[PDB]
């Protein structure tokens, strides 16, 4: 589990770039304020490589 | 692939006729250069992203 | 002396700093945890 | 690109030089100047 | 290229290489290795008349 990748993001990434931010991402119209719950949930999911 | 390391190549000669000929690589695929011509050429700002 | 570039200007992105101090030119890109103010300050 | 000239901004043509092409391959969108202080 | 190479009057500045014509081509190049400033002219051509 130690690949991750950046399943939400608010908008697309330019060419050649890279985004390690480890903010937490607002799915719905309330804010999250850093903190996961409800349709919040975290950017960065790792692969189950077996 | 969320934190990509790109690595600089540069001051040194390249014989990329090492990486065609070895089998374990399914994929090489180029767009921007032919993959034959690579030994023939001579480039600069080169980055590997891994 | 010198020029600082980013997008958030500390370490959850990658910045480009540029500085001339009193003996030599030295361009880095890292990591750097700036300075709201940040300054140089013989020297 | 760079030019340095022996002197409002002064009316003339002064082209400037390339210094430094850097391959950085990042994001910059904001930036700042770096000064320097006297102290007494 | 196919050309002459000769010796040039040509004030390159020091981040300038190489030298294009109207028609884009190139018409000098500095040479690697010995840094000098070479003009390439095109060789010798014109048409016969029987
Ligand atoms: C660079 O950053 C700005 C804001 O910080 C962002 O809007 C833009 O999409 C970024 N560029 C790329 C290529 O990601
Ligand atoms: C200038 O900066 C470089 C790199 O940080 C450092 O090695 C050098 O000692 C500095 N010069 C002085 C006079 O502090
Ligand atoms: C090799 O090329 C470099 C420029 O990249 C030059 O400074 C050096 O003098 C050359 N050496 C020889 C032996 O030609």
């Amino acid at each position: 589990y130690n690949y991750l990748y950046r399943l939400f993001r608010k908008s697309n990434l330019k060419p050649f770039e890279r985004d390690i931010s480890t903010e937490i991402y607002q799915a719905g119209n309330k804010p999250c304020n850093g903190v996961a719950g409800f349709n919040c949930y975290f950017p960065l999911r790792s692969y189950s490589f077996r | 692939v969320y934190a990509w390391n790109r690595k600089r190549i540069s001051n040194c000669v390249a014989d990329y006729s090492v990486l065609y000929n070895l089998a374990p690589f399914f994929t090489f695929k180029c767009y921007g250069v032919s993959p034959t011509k690579l030994n023939d050429l001579c480039f600069t700002n080169v980055y590997a992203d891994s | 002396r010198g020029w600082i570039f980013g997008t958030t200007l500390d370490s959850k992105t990658q910045s480009l700093l540029i500085v001339n101090n009193a003996t030599n030119v030295v361009i880095k890109v890292c990591e750097f945890q700036f300075c709201n103010d940040p300054f140089l300050d013989m020297e | 690109y760079s030019k340095h000239t022996p002197i409002d901004l002064p009316q003339g043509f002064s082209a400037l030089e390339p210094l430094v092409d850097l391959p950085i391959g990042i994001n910059i969108t904001r930036f700042q100047t770096l000064l320097a202080l006297h102290r007494s | 290229g196919t050309g002459v190479l000769t010796e040039s009057n040509k004030k390159f500045l020091p981040f300038q290489q190489f030298g294009r014509d109207i028609a884009d081509t190139t018409d000098a190049v500095r040479d690697p290795q010995t840094l000098e400033i070479l003009d390439i002219t095109p060789c010798s051509f014109g048409g016969v008349s029987v």
